[PDB]
C-alpha cells in the first residue's frame, strides 16, 4: 500500500477540489503516466465517502474504451487514492480553446459518436452518469473521449430518487428534472449529451439558465413551451405552472445554424420534452449523422 | 420498461453468476453456523426497519456477508462486526443518506467501536475488492414486476416477502441463483394471491419455465408453510405492515400443483 506509494512521483496538481486533489503522477518503475486523485479521510472520519464508493465500484464494472479507465486503488490508514489513466485535457478547455477557430464538424461528430457510445455502454449495464458535462469530458491527443468523473453516478437496478444536492450542473439539467419528476431515467444523460452536442457547434452554451426557472425559461423560450400534447402529463408535473408564458418553437435551423438536416434531427431527437419518447443512446449510435464518422485527431493546446 | 430492459437483464444474469458465494463455505466455518447467520440476517432486517433503508440494502448486505464468509474465517464474536459493515457499506452504496458510523455503532450496542467497524469496512471492501454492485433477488423481482399484466399489489409484497424470507435461510437457498429465487417467489406470489402462473411473457424472457423452476419452487413453499414456526420472525413481523398489505398473513396454498 505504502510501497505503491512510493513508486509514484508527483508531476503537476491537475485540478482538486472537495473530493480531494487530483495530480499528474508518473509511475517510477514503468515510467506510466496516471492521474492520481487523492482523497483525504479524516475530514469527517465517517470511512470512505459515498461518491467514492460508488465511482469505484462502478467504474471498475465499466470496461469501454470511451470511459475513463480506473487502473488502481490504493487505500492507506488517512488517504484513499483512485488512480486513473490519463488523458491530456478536458472538453471544456478545448472548448475555449477552440473559440476563434471553432471545433471541425468531423471531430465533433467523433465525439457525439464516441460519447453516446461510453453512454449507451453505461446504461445497458444499468448506470447513470448524472453529471455529464463538459470538464467531465475527457480527451486526448489521438481523437479519442471518454466519460469520467462518476462521483454522482448511480446503479439503477432499483429507481433512482430525485435528489436536491446530487444533480448535474444547471446549463445541463434536462426538464424533467426542473419540473421535479420523482425519478432519474436514461434520458437525463441524453439531455446533457444534446446540450453539449450543441455547444460545441455554435460555441455557445444552449441554455446558460441563472436559476431553475430562468433555466426552463430558456429551454421553453427555444423548444417552446411544452403542453399535454407535446408532453403527456407536464402540467401535472411538481413544479409546472399553468402560468408559464407560453413560447413557440425556434427554428432549430436558426438554434444551431451550422448543422444539416441530419445533424439537426439528431439533435431535436436529443432533446425531445416527454423523456419516454426521447432518443436513447444506442438507437442514437444508429442515426444517419453518424452515416459517414471518422476519428480525426483534436488540435491539443 | 427502458429500451435497455434485456440489455441490462442479460447483464444482470451474467454477473449474478460472478458475485457467487461458495454454496458450502458454512461447513468450512469453524466457529459460525446457520443458525448463527440466521439470527445476524433477521437482526440487519430488525435494523433496516429501524432506519427506514431500501430493502435493496438489505439484499446488498447479505449478499456482501455470504461473499466475505466465503472466504475469511469469522469467529463468533465478530460476526455482527462483519453484519454491521456489510449493512454499512450497502448503506453508502444504495441509500441517498446513508445512517452515520455512529449510528451502527449504536445498534450493536456498543460491542464494537466505531474504529473496529471502520477497520472491518475497511476489510470488508479489499476482501470484496470494492465489487458491491451485486445482483439481488431485489433487483430481478423488479424485472419481473413490469411483465405483470394485471399489476398487483399485494403480488409484489408477496414476493417481496418470499424473496426476503431466503435471505434467513442459507441452507437451500445458497445454491439458487437470485434470478430463479425471484422467479420462484413471483410464481409463489402469484399463485397464491391471484391463481395464475408464472407468466408467458417471463417464460420467454428469462428462459425459466415451471418447469424448472420447480426445484426451488418446492423449497420456497416450504419456506412459505412453516415461516409462522421459524425462529427468526423480524420478516413477517416486517410484511404484516400497513405498507406491505399485511401480506405475512396470508394463507400459503396447501398445495402448488406443479
Ligand atoms: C476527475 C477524474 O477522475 N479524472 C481527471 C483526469 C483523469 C481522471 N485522467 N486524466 C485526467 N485529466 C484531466 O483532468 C485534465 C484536464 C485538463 C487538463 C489537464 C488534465
Amino acid at each position: 500500500p505504502l510501497v505503491d506509494m512510493e513508486n509514484f512521483q508527483k508531476v503537476e496538481k491537475i485540478g482538486e477540489g472537495t473530493y480531494g486533489v487530483v495530480y499528474k503522477a508518473r509511475n517510477k518503475l514503468t515510467g506510466e503516466v496516471v492521474a492520481l486523485k487523492k482523497i483525504r479521510l479524516d475530514t469527517e472520519t465517517e470511512g470512505v465517502p459515498s461518491t467514492a464508493i460508488r465511482e469505484i465500484s462502478l467504474l471498475k464494472e465499466l470496461n469501454h474504451p470511451n470511459i475513463v479507465k480506473l487502473l488502481d486503488v490504493i487505500h492507506t490508514e488517512n488517504k484513499l487514492y483512485l488512480v486513473f489513466e490519463f488523458l491530456h485535457q478536458d472538453l471544456k478547455k478545448f472548448m475555449d480553446a477552440s473559440a476563434l477557430t471553432g471545433i471541425p464538424l468531423p471531430l465533433i461528430k467523433s465525439y457525439l459518436f464516441q460519447l453516446l457510445q461510453g453512454l449507451a455502454f453505461c446504461h445497458s449495464h444499468r448506470v447513470l452518469h448524472r453529471d455529464l458535462k463538459p470538464q467531465n469530458l475527457l480527451i486526448n491527443t489521438e481523437g479519442a473521449i471518454k466519460l469520467a468523473d462518476f462521483g454522482l453516478a448511480r446503479a439503477f437496478g432499483v429507481p433512482v430518487r430525485t435528489y436536491t444536492h446530487e444533480v448535474v450542473t444547471l446549463w445541463y439539467r434536462a426538464p424533467e428534472i426542473l419540473l421535479g419528476c420523482k425519478y432519474y431515467s436514461t434520458a437525463v444523460d441524453i439531455w446533457s449529451l444534446g446540450c453539449i452536442f450543441a455547444e460545441m457547434v455554435t460555441r455557445r452554451a444552449l441554455f446558460p439558465g441563472d436559476s431553475e426557472i430562468d433555466q426552463l425559461f430558456r429551454i421553453f423560450r427555444t423548444l417552446g413551451t411544452p403542453d399535454e400534447v407535446v408532453w403527456p402529463g407536464v402540467t401535472s408535473m411538481p413544479d409546472y405552472k399553468p402560468s408559464f408564458p407560453k413560447w413557440a418553437r425556434q427554428d432549430f435551423s436558426k438554434v444551431v445554424p451550422p448543422l444539416d438536416e441530419d445533424g439537426r434531427s439528431l439533435l431535436s431527437q436529443m432533446l425531445h420534452y416527454d423523456p419516454n419518447k426521447r432518443i436513447s443512446a444506442k438507437a442514437a449510435l444508429a442515426h444517419p449523422f453518424f452515416q459517414d464518422v471518422t476519428k480525426p485527431v483534436p488540435h491539443l493546446r | 420498461v427502458p429500451d435497455y430492459h434485456e440489455d441490462i437483464h442479460t447483464y444482470l444474469r451474467e454477473m449474478e453468476v460472478k458475485c457467487k458465494p461458495k454454496v458450502g463455505y458454512m461447513k468450512k466455518q469453524p466457529d459460525i453456523t446457520n443458525s448463527m447467520r440466521a439470527i445476524l440476517v433477521d437482526w440487519l432486517v430488525e435494523v433496516g426497519e429501524e432506519y427506514k433503508l431500501q430493502n435493496e440494502t438489505l439484499h446488498l448486505a447479505v449478499n456482501y456477508i455470504d461473499r466475505f464468509l466465503s472466504s475469511m474465517s469469522v469467529l463468533r464474536g465478530k460476526l455482527q462486526l462483519v453484519g454491521t459493515a456489510a449493512m454499512l457499506l450497502a448503506s453508502k452504496f444504495e441509500e441517498i443518506y446513508p445512517p452515520e458510523v455512529a449510528e451502527f455503532v449504536y445498534i450493536t450496542d456498543d460491542t464494537y467501536t466505531k474504529k473496529q467497524v471502520l477497520r472491518m469496512e475497511h476489510l470488508v471492501l479489499k476482501v470484496l475488492t470494492f465489487d458491491l454492485a451485486a445482483p439481488t433477488v431485489n433487483q430481478f423481482l423488479t424485472q419481473y414486476f413490469l411483465h405483470q399484466q394485471p399489476a398487483n399489489c399485494k403480488v409484489e409484497s408477496l414476493a417481496m416477502f418470499l424473496g426476503e424470507l431466503s435471505l434467513i435461510d442459507a441452507d437451500p437457498y445458497l445454491k439458487y441463483l437470485p434470478s430463479v429465487i425471484a422467479g420462484a417467489a413471483f410464481h409463489l406470489a402469484l399463485y397464491t394471491v391471484t391463481g395464475q402462473s408464472w407468466p408467458e411473457s417471463l417464460i420467454r424472457k428469462t428462459g425459466y419455465t415451471l418447469e424448472s423452476l420447480k426445484p426451488c419452487l418446492m423449497d420456497l413453499h416450504q419456506t412459505y408453510l412453516k415461516a409462522p414456526q421459524h425462529a427468526q420472525q423480524s420478516i413477517r413481523e416486517k410484511y404484516k405492515n400497513s405498507k406491505y398489505h399485511g401480506v405475512s398473513l396470508l394463507n400459503p396454498p396447501e398445495t402448488l400443483n406443479l
